Parts: C-alpha cells; structure tokens; sequence
C-alpha cells in the first residue's frame, strides 16, 4: 500500500 | 495569461522549492523513480507523473501559457500522491501540507 514510510 | 499572473506562479514555485518548506516538500522535488523505490505498479496506476522539477522546467521553457495550466500540473502532482498512497501515509500528510501552502498563495492571484 503506497510507498515505504517517510 | 498575463506576464504578471505567470510571475505569481513562478513565485509560488520558488517558494515550494525553498528551504522554508523542505521538511515536507522533498518527496515532490524530482520524478518518482519507481524502479529505484521498488514501486513496480506506480506507472500502471499513475498515467501522468508530475513533480516540481518538471513544473520548473516547463516554466523556464515558457511552456505554460496561463496560470490555470500551471495550477493543473501542481495539483496533478498532489493528485498522483493521493491516488497511489493510502490516506494515512506519511507522504500524503506531506502532500496535504504542501498543497495548503500552494492553494492559499495561489488564491492571491493578481486579477
């Protein structure tokens, strides 16, 4: 789900 | 389509790229590199990628003929983020903050 946590 | 309106757009763009907003603007500085990030479905979901470096190139190249065309690209960049990422994702919270910066200054468009 979406990008890796930034 | 005035020179004056496009200078307002260019000012907004410079602000979005400035250190003032870098803590949440940085995910939008360059095109999403889907391969580098392992996002192998990104270009199946996002049909029209957009980012601030592309907006900057189009402004410098005199691609934008009016403010509405510029605003559509900036908003497209945010929309791509809202489409690809869950609404509780950190990058989405960053998008919302930067779009707040954009929308409140864009609204001050000279008539």
């Amino acid at each position: 789900g979406g990008k890796a946590g930034k | 389509g005035s020179s004056e309106q496009l200078k307002h757009c260019n000012g907004i763009l410079k602000e979005l790229l400035s250190k003032k907003h870098a803590a949440y603007a940085w995910p939008f500085y360059k095109p999403v590199d889907a391969s580098a990030l392992g996002l192998h479905d990104y270009h199946d979901i996002i049909k029209h990628p957009m980012d601030l470096s592309t907006v900057k190139r189009k402004m410098e190249n005199r691609d934008y003929r009016d403010a509405q065309e510029f605003a559509a690209d900036v908003r497209l960049m945010f929309s791509n983020c809202y489409k690809y990422n869950p609404p509780d994702h950190d990058v989405v919270a960053m998008a919302r903050k930067l779009q707040d910066v954009f929308e409140f200054r864009y609204a001050k468009m000279p008539d």
